[PDB]
């Protein structure tokens, strides 16, 4: 929910 | 309604904390890193960014003046990714979902 | 082969651990912890450039070819789990390219 896991989701997510 | 603070307290104990536990919330729980997510272009486009984990904490700690004050945050947040994004994107249906959610609890008052 | 892992350590994998496109490779894709409950069904052999890290560190492998096997491991199961166009295939191409750059200067 934050830092590198919040961020690796967020660009698998594009 | 004069009792700002009540709206306010209801925005973050009722409004907030529904959309928070939605399962599309996440993306927006924190702020857009584009530099760590190679989006190159991201703060020419979107000027004044936003997300529900901003939101939350001035929620938390007094910023708002009142309710359409915190609403107006919500709306920057969805149009921003309505904006930067293309129709169809699955980010953006993510979005669409959370302000249909907003717009109907909202309505409650 | 201890001139060329010595190589794949301070040249070859040094630079790639530089790039500002390397930290999605840096630690292990923990499925669990990204919500990705289909990762491991689709990727058996999983692989980052932090393992590799720790493998040249604790000379684990025994030859350059031991090393670059993992490399290309990791950035084929990016392109299997992942869309051609997907921000983060980008990157992995990109890191691969520049990973063949420098494995033309491979001493011998």
């Amino acid at each position: 929910w934050k830092n590198w896991c919040w961020l690796k989701r967020k660009l698998l997510l594009r | 309604p004069k009792r700002q603070t009540n709206q306010l307290q209801y925005l973050l104990r009722v409004v907030l904390k529904t959309l928070w536990k939605h399962q599309f919330a996440w993306p927006f729980q924190q702020p857009v890193d584009a530099v760590k997510l190679n989006l190159p272009d991201y703060y020419k486009i979107i000027k004044t960014p936003m997300d529900m984990g901003t939101i939350k904490k001035r929620l938390e700690n007094n910023y708002y003046w009142n309710a359409q004050e915190c609403i107006q945050d919500f709306n920057t947040m969805f149009t921003n990714c309505y904006i930067y994004n293309k129709p169809g994107d699955d980010i953006v249906l993510m979005a669409e979902a959370l302000e249909k959610l907003f717009l109907q609890k909202i309505n409650e008052l």
